[PDB]
């Protein structure tokens, strides 16, 4: 279902940027001084809703980095096919595993 | 083993995941002037459009969209199954099957609840004799049968053929004597031109032949 | 063995069905060749109705290759 | 809706009129010609063109020999030297000027100048005497 | 203007007309020159 | 605050890994730190055949000698009509804007 | 390609005969951050990088076995 | 590029301490696995023979019993 | 056990037939180019032509293909 | 048991000859496109001409599908 | 016993070479259509080959389904 | 009895190659009659290629032919 | 010993649809002759259209190998 | 006696491929008659044309035969 | 010597192919006859796309006939 997240304000927050959290300010997880690492993964709720949003902000983050630019390359696209490569590999873990060349290795 | 990319069943995240790979390659619009991949994929999509609007006609006001979507759905199964460890999942006859025969149906019986005796008046082609009118009328039938069939196993089989006559080529290229491998690779570089092409003129010939059956 | 053995023979022996869809595409293309040299205002439309001439041939060619995997995958 | 100009020496037919479709008698064939046709260029035989005017009626106009130019914007221009109507023919002197024709095959013996006028003639005569019948 | 077989056959536009051999452009172009004679003639009449 | 279009997209090293990996070793490792770390990556994962050399390999190594001609050839065309069309359109808005005050 | 060589001239090379005194002295101090501190202080981005650069020592580590059995697929 | 950096002392020495006792394992696996790949295949080679002459035997009958089935099917 | 091996060997052979029908249908929309070269304002009954003549020369290629299903299982 | 399974292998091999006639409707077909987009004054006369080649063509069809069910039961 | 097997592969196989008389036939009928639609004058002349280019079409594929019966009852 | 069998069944599949001779007529024969339509004033003389081509073309499939007479009384 | 002969047979006859290749090819290649005689100014596009003609047709031939490979190694 | 018998049916399966020969040396015929029809003045040059595709044609269908005999005889 | 009897069978039948291309051929240069027939001032264009196309089918030929030895000797 399609509505801006219910801590958007368009008065102050400005035009509508999906890849920005709107919501209290918390600590990003790359400066947590890892003795409060533990208090960080608490605080962060674990919905999937909120998981859902978290995916989607980290999407378009990537968007606005790679492709949302003007005069933007085919780099985003082979981040996606290697990406979707090496998944899809790990997907298929067993199926090329059992299938090796070398014994002991 | 071969067959091998053919076997969905892979671990507990199956390969039906194939399916959401064009909602990572469909553009996503953010500002009023677009970049250089929306304004491809628009030119590509509006070109598409304006060439079916002249076989659709007036009389058709949802067939822009349908067809088109169709057609981005089989071209980016098509072209990003060809990557290496990426499923296919329009090599399965499943999904093609699953794509064919409920716009077939929708064209099959709402043709004959809207139009029934003009539909009767068009299963005789205009001017052949009574004697060969029910064999006419047969061969009609027949070949509206045999439609989402022919459409189904035309992308399905031509997606399972081409993808085997790859893995022919990799079962072959040992690492140990680098002439074959730069023999394999070479013939895998014509091969896959070929199946790319094949790939983007199998989804062309599918959103053609569901304008077609749409319109008529 | 003989069903297995006879299998393969048919399998083989359908297989030959695809050479009327290399025939007919190769036809279509041709005659795509002459149409566009000889009208070039409609390369596009000619092209069309000929991406339209290389799908129904071939779906007769890959109906065999259908048998191809029927009498092997699926009897 | 074809621009079809049909002229002659002695008269004009049809100056920039709509025309649905008109069937020439050419060299390469008698070929039709529709609204944007094809660019190509023909030369007359003695024959019968057929004209569909745009309110469906169809006439006929006999043709010695000429030029056809059918051109990118759906043009025609047949210019023939000798263009009459089909109605404005005689049976009798197309049947009289085929057996004369014949005569003159047959009286040309080694002369394949009259050779080639006798069978110039017999072309005419067949021509004329298919178009008087038709 | 008048211009020959030669001259036609090797200009640009030509490629674009259809059935074109060497008897039919030769034929075209003796009729056509026999055209503008008889319109050229007939307008220098009617000014003398 | 407002949202900003830059020209140009993150930057890139060897085709798709974005810079800010390498750049992210440089206090430890220097400039090779993190091409070393890729290297022994890949001779791992085909030391231990975490990575199985199979029919798919060539196939990708095909794509990627596929990929990088055909973007080598044609990147500056597609990128050329992208932007013609790009500039068309805040062209035809910069127009209508003027056109709007005269 | 050179500066490439070059750098890994200035960096893939064998450490200095004289800080073995001094590693120690460091390799102590990680003994006095295995006691006390000097982790549970560190930013997630760093701590992300340390532990980055030591799987870099282990990719080392599989590169010089692989240089002891030879052949870098399995053991041949 | 950017300036090279010296890396750390104890980041080398860890590094080529990893590589130099990566190549003596890799020397004494590869030597530990020759026996036992030397062993497997003493013992393969008896099972082969063995696995052999049981196969051959039962295919040479089995081709034998097919070959008459198959004249009784044809009438020959 | 010969029969049913026959049946796989009758069928194999009767899918051979959908050759031709793909030559047929690529004759067909090779000559459809060519004859919407010269005359494109008669496309439609030049299309209704092709939807008449593919839909016989499939058909009988659908014939044999209805062997592949009439030698193998009724017969 | 030998001579039914024959008789099924005889039927699959006489049923490809109905390709030959699915080519000849195809190009009957497609040349009937061509002639009339050159004069389509004349799309009786040379409709009657495409009926007469179909109504020969099916007719090679129908000899190779009888040859198929005559050598099936019959002979 | 293996004789009657034998004429009817022989039959079945050898009722394929009349394939490529109908599409001789269909070939002969389709120019029939554009060489009149070229030059309808001379149509009574164009029949006076095509009939004949028939029989000579299918004079030798009459001569395969000749064999189909000389190899089943005759030899 | 086998090599009788084979000799029929070798027989029957070589008469398939008179279907190239019959689709080879019928290419000839066709192209005879546009190429009257075309140009009727040296008639005769194309008749006499059209029969050169017939003299080339049934005697290929005869030579298959001939071959099926080899399996049958020569070998 | 059955199965390991037989797939000799089922490659051998899966072999035979690249003869629809080898047609199909050289239909597209003699229409290119023709296409660039009748207008040899854009022998570059022409050359184009016949590549992927070619192509396709190479592409239902390998279809055909691939079958027969596969019959012969692949089980 | 089973060698000698697969020999035979070699032999006949190989025979059939002079029939795409057969249909070769057709159209090269009748694509001459066409083409010395449109253009009587290079009456010399197409006949050396249709000369030279013949001879490239039936080298085929000679090499066919060839792999014929071959395995009748040789191996 | 069943295994060797059926790769005899499977040569032969894979020998067929060169069909294919001598029909594939004889289009390339029947086609070349029309080309020099209508454009005689190009020639050495012609001739260039003739002996490509020829190149290619002869090259499908070859590769058939490189099957039809492969499973008979190699394999
Ligand atoms: C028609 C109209 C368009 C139709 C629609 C197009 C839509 C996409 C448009 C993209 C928009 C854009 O930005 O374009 C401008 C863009 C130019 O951008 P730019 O960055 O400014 O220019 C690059 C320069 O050349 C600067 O680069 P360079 O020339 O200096 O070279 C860069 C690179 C050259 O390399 C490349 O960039 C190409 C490599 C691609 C192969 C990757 C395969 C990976 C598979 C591994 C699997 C395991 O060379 C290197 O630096 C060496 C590294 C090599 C790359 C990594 C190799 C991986 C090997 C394995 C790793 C493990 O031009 C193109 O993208 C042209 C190609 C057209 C797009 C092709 C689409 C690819 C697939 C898309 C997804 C599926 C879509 C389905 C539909 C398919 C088509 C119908
Ligand atoms: C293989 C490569 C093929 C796949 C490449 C895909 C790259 C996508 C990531 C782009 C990115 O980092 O920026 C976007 C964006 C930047 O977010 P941000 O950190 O808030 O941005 C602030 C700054 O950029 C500050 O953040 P930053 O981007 O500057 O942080 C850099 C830091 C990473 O920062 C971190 O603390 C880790 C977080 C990683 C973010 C990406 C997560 C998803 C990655 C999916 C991987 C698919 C495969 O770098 C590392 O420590 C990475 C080293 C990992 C080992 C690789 C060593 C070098 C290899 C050289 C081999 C040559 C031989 O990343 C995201 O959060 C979303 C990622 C996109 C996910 C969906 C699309 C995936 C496409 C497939």
């Amino acid at each position: 279902f399609g509505d801006y997240p219910a801590e958007y304000n368009p008065k102050v927050h400005g035009p509508y940027d999906p890849a920005r959290f709107y919501g209290k300010a918390d600590v990003p997880l790359g400066q947590v001084k890892l003795g409060e690492l533990s208090q960080w993964l608490g605080r962060r709720n674990k919905n999937p809703q909120a998981v859902a949003a978290a995916v989607s902000r980290g999407w378009w983050r990537w968007q606005h980095k790679y492709v949302l630019p003007r005069k933007g390359g085919i780099a985003p696209y082979i981040q996606l096919i290697v990406g979707c490569s090496i998944f899809f590999y790990a997907i298929n873990y067993g199926k090329m595993v059992a299938h090796r060349q070398r014994k002991y290795h | 083993s071969l067959f091998s990319v053919f076997d969905p069943t892979s671990s507990f995240l199956s390969n039906w995941l194939s399916m959401l790979i064009p909602l990572l390659f469909m553009v996503m619009s953010f500002w009023l002037i677009p970049s250089r991949p929306q304004f491809l994929a628009k030119s590509v999509l509006m070109g598409l459009n304006r060439e079916m609007s002249l076989l659709m006609g007036p009389a058709s006001f949802g067939a822009n969209i349908l067809v088109i979507a169709l057609f981005l759905f089989i071209l980016f199964n098509n072209f990003i199954g060809l990557f290496p460890y990426i499923f296919t999942a329009t090599s399965h006859l499943a999904v093609t099957l699953s794509l064919a025969v409920p716009l077939w149906i929708s064209f099959i019986l709402y043709t004959w609840i809207k139009e029934t005796t003009n539909a009767l008046a068009h299963l005789v082609p205009l001017g052949t004799p009574a004697p060969l009118m029910p064999f006419m009328v047969l061969m009609e039938i027949i070949s509206n049968m045999i439609r989402p069939i022919t459409l189904s196993v035309r992308l399905a089989a031509n997606m399972i053929a081409g993808h085997l006559l790859l893995t022919l080529l990799g079962a072959q290229g040992t690492l140990e004597n680098l002439y074959v491998t730069s023999i394999v690779v070479f013939s895998q570089i014509i091969l896959l031109m070929l199946e790319f092409s094949v790939a983007i003129i199998q989804s062309y010939v599918f959103m053609t032949l569901m304008t077609l059956y749409a319109s008529e | 063995d003989i069903d297995s053995a006879a299998k393969f023979i048919g399998a083989g022996a359908a297989t030959v069905g695809v050479a009327g869809s290399g025939a007919g595409i190769g036809s279509v293309f041709g005659s795509l060749i002459i149409g566009y040299a000889r009208n070039p205002s409609l390369k596009q439309q000619l092209f069309s109705y000929a991406i339209l001439g290389f799908a129904l041939s071939e779906a007769m060619g890959l109906f065999c290759l259908m048998m191809a995997f029927l009498l092997l995958f699926a009897f | 809706q074809m621009a079809f100009t049909f002229a002659a020496p002695s008269q004009v037919f049809y100056n920039n009129a709509n025309i649905r479709q008109v069937d020439v008698p050419s060299f390469s064939g008698s070929f039709g010609i529709l609204p944007a046709h094809v660019a190509t260029l023909a030369v007359l035989k003695p024959g019968v063109v057929t004209v569909y005017q745009e309110d469906g009626s169809t006439k006929k106009y006999f043709v010695s020999s000429g030029t056809v130019t059918v051109n990118d914007d759906s043009s025609v221009q047949v210019l023939a030297e000798e263009a009459v109507p089909v109605e404005n023919l005689d049976l009798q002197a197309a049947r009289d000027i085929l057996s004369k024709a014949q005569s003159d095959v047959t009286s040309a013996g080694a002369d394949m100048l009259k050779l080639a006028e006798g069978q110039i003639a017999v072309e005419v005569g067949e021509a004329l005497v298919k178009a008087a019948e038709g | 203007p008048v211009f020959s077989k030669n001259a036609i056959e090797s200009a640009d536009s030509i490629a674009a007309y259809d059935s074109l051999d060497s008897d039919v452009i030769q034929s075209y172009v003796e009729y056509s020159l026999a055209s503008l004679i008889y319109y050229t003639m007939k307008e220098n009449a009617t000014s003398e | 605050p407002r949202p900003l279009r830059p020209v140009n997209p993150g930057k890139v090293r060897v085709g798709f890994v974005p810079e800010e990996w390498f750049t992210f070793f440089y206090n430890k490792t220097g400039v090779t730190g993190p091409y070393v770390l890729g290297a022994g990556a890949l001779t791992f994962l085909l030391s231990k055949e975490i990575y199985v050399v199979e029919h798919e390999f060539y196939t990708g190594v095909a794509i990627a000698i596929m990929g990088t001609y055909g973007v080598k050839k044609f990147g500056k065309q597609i990128a050329d009509y992208a932007d013609k069309g790009i500039g068309e359109i805040e062209q035809s808005f910069k127009e209508y804007q003027d056109s709007s005050k005269i | 390609l050179a500066t490439f060589l070059k750098y890994a001239k200035v960096e893939l090379t064998p450490p200095g005969p004289a800080d073995v005194p001094k590693i120690q002295e460091g390799i102590q101090n990680l003994i006095h951050s295995a006691k006390t501190g000097k982790w549970k202080q560190v930013s997630v981005r760093e701590a992300w990088l340390n532990t980055l650069i030591v799987t870099e020592i282990a990719m080392w580590f599989f590169v010089g076995e692989c240089i002891g059995k030879g052949s870098v697929i399995g053991y041949r | 590029f950017a300036p090279p950096v010296n890396v750390s002392p104890l980041i080398r020495a860890g590094r080529y301490g990893a590589l130099v006792v990566g190549i003596v394992y890799g020397s004494y696996r590869f030597g530990s696995l020759q026996k036992r790949e030397n062993e497997w295949r003493v013992e393969e080679a008896r099972r082969k023979v063995i696995r052999d002459a049981l196969n051959a035997e039962n295919k040479a009958k089995a081709t034998r019993e097919e070959m008459l089935y198959l004249a009784k099917e044809t009438g020959v």
